[PDB]
RNA sequence: GUGAGCGGCAUCCAAGUUACGCAUCAGAUUCGAGACGCGAGUAUUUCCCGCGCGGGG
């Protein structure tokens, strides 16, 4: 029902992976249960779990993002801020760093017509036969509706939030294309998209997630702010 | 002798009632539950019957300033401005005790109970001051009649007359004002800025944890209080029962000295200042650009000044001094 | 056929007259509606994971 977003403000923007990568290396050893809990761990190994996440990872503009899912996301966020702040001040001593803690309630009603919703990071990518086939929406439209429509479905079911028995989506397309990769030596890269934008004949309440694989800081997507329609204030 | 005083403030009146009053947005008295809720300071209001044109009467709430509040107002610009500085011109010292009964009518929270001799009655109520308000430990009854200061509305025409019938507002003369409060946390974004803070960035980072931890109380508050708006002309009503020359010459030099008193709150914002626009004397207007002064009003002034040059501590101090 | 049998405590009457809950008290001091929402990425892989299928950069 509520969602926590943390923001820590460091000064510059931070890739996510990066991002969880270093708030992983600083806790190291001290409190393993927190590493554990925050690193979606089962209990007794360091493997991730193929659940849906709990624990959420995002990109903001001035650095990166916490956010928790439910009460158990609110709980470990609340009493994990602390100690990765310190770990931060730690590490990064001639710096302040900044926390701003705010909270989403997270609604999905009905609404008889359709909505325009986009996200900047989508992971897509899954065959390159695939990647041709946006050409024509007609062949394209069904994984990427399906994708929609399951991620939807699982996280409502994880957040335990009601949702609507007949949502109908159609997708309009993305502006382009970007290349990420686990370290910046490696060799292996994936292709999301920017402004992925689709229809859904419902309201979203809060800030959302798509896709699949978004601890490491893809799917984020404040479709409440999105609403607003601010996205006319970009050029140059 | 009957005295009104014309008043029109120049920057809002900030008379909080007590009591915790919750708004929401959009200033929505005492809103429903569920919407987002802040504490309301609400402006001093007293319920009146008046008939808004209809001819029915009804009783409706009407922002004003309790008359408790302008007798006080009147009796520490009195003190300040006009017997203070005479006292310090003959070098004459207040005790303690005799301060605290001057200023606020009794030296402690026991009353002597214990009625007074004839004579001292008579020389405390022919004092310039003492006869006006009275009080001490032996308690007195002042000649001054002090009373709430009206709004000149429409909800007011059935207390104060119709005299005043041109500057009546109809409207609501209320507004809602909001105040935050910023830690220092959010102008900190260099540590050239904590080069005067111990412990630096470091430090200021612990006490930060230490906020987000245990405070919770916290340096960031956003609330709101009603004021009076500002332009809306009072009329203030002040009665004596059968004073002496000297004391309505030292209420006229108040009320000349009154100006540069606040009526009520709101020190740091600048609330509660206003301008004497009339006075008026037993139905005849006295006021003057420059202030109380005519040929109607010499013989006040120097029957109080005749006072004032001769007057010592010694009726303080023996007004002040109790019995058990 | 009980020392039984028979037998109004009843009439009339004022609790009323005078008296002040009143005198004396500052809701005052402090705080910003201004900050925040991926506009910076440059392409093919493995031990194990939910379990042919679903997955971890």
């Amino acid at each position: 029902m509520f969602v926590t977003q943390v923001i820590f403000n460091m000064g510059e923007r931070a890739y996510p992976d990066r991002a969880r990568a270093m708030v992983a290396e600083l806790m190291d050893g001290v409190q393993p249960g927190l590493v554990a809990t925050l690193m979606n761990y089962i209990p007794g190994t360091s493997t991730s779990r193929t659940e849906f996440p709990t624990v959420q990872f995002g990109g903001a503009s001035d650095g990166f993002c916490l956010l928790g899912f439910g009460d158990g996301g609110g709980a470990i966020v609340r009493d994990a801020v602390p100690l990765i702040h310190a770990a931060l001040a730690r590490r990064m001593p001639d710096r302040i760093i900044q926390v701003e803690h705010k909270e989403h309630s997270l609604s999905a009603e009905a609404r008889p017509y359709v909505l325009s919703y986009t996200v900047p990071r989508m992971v897509v990518q899954k065959k390159q036969r695939h990647a041709e086939r946006l050409l024509h929406e007609a062949e394209g439209k069904a994984h990427l509706e399906g994708l929609f429509l399951r991620s939807l479905q699982r996280q409502a079911a994880a957040v335990g939030l009601p949702l609507p028995e007949n949502l109908e989506v159609e997708f309009k397309g993305a502006v382009g294309n970007f290349a990420a990769k686990h370290n910046p030596n490696s060799k292996v890269a994936y292709r999301g998209l920017r402004g992925a934008v689709f229809d859904v004949n419902a309201r979203l309440g809060g800030i959302w997630t798509a896709g699949f694989m978004l601890s490491k800081g893809y799917g984020q997507f404040n479709a409440t702010h999105q609403l607003s329609g601010a996205v006319n204030a970009l050029s140059e | 002798m009957q005295i009104e005083v014309l008043i029109r403030n120049i920057t809002p009146i900030f008379s909080a009632a007590p009591g915790s009053y919750y708004v929401s947005l959009d200033g929505t008295i005492n809103p429903p539950q569920g919407a987002s809720r802040f504490p309301l300071t609400r402006a001093r209001t007293m319920t009146v019957v008046a008939e808004t044109g209809d001819g029915v009467a009804k009783a409706v709430p009407l922002p004003i300033v309790p008359g408790n509040t302008m007798r006080n107002l009147l009796r520490r610009t009195m003190l300040k401005d006009v017997i203070e500085p005479a006292l310090r011109d003959k070098s004459a010292q207040l005790s303690i005790g005799a301060y605290a009964t001057a200023y606020a009518g009794n030296s402690s929270g026991n009353p002597d109970g214990v009625p007074s001799s004839f004579d001292e009655i008579v020389t405390m109520r022919a004092h310039p001051f003492l006869g006006l308000f009275g009080g001490g430990p032996r308690m007195l009854q002042g000649r001054l009649m002090v009373d709430s200061l009206y709004p000149i509305h429409q909800f007011s025409q059935r207390i104060i007359g119709s005299d005043y019938i041109n500057d009546s507002i109809k409207g609501g003369i209320t507004e809602i004002v909001w105040t935050r409060r910023n830690d220092p946390i959010l102008q900190l974004g260099s540590p050239d800025d904590a080069a005067v803070i111990e412990g630096g960035a470091q430090a200021a980072n612990d006490w930060i944890t230490s906020l987000l931890a245990t405070t919770k109380r916290g340096l960031k508050a956003f609330n709101a209080h009603e004021v009076v708006i500002a332009g809306v002309k009072w009329l203030w009503r002040i009665n004596v029962d059968r004073p002496s020359e000297s004391q309505i010459g030292l209420i006229l030099l108040a009320l000349n000295k009154l100006a540069n008193q606040r009526i009520a709150g709101g020190h740091a914002k600048d609330y509660g200042r206003f301008v004497i626009e009339d006075v008026i004397l037993d139905g005849e207007s006295v006021w003057t650009p420059s202030g109380v002064s005519g040929q109607a009003t010499e013989q006040f002034f120097d029957a109080i000044a005749e006072a004032l040059d001769g007057m010592t501590s010694s009726e303080f101090e023996q007004f002040a001094a109790s019995a058990k």
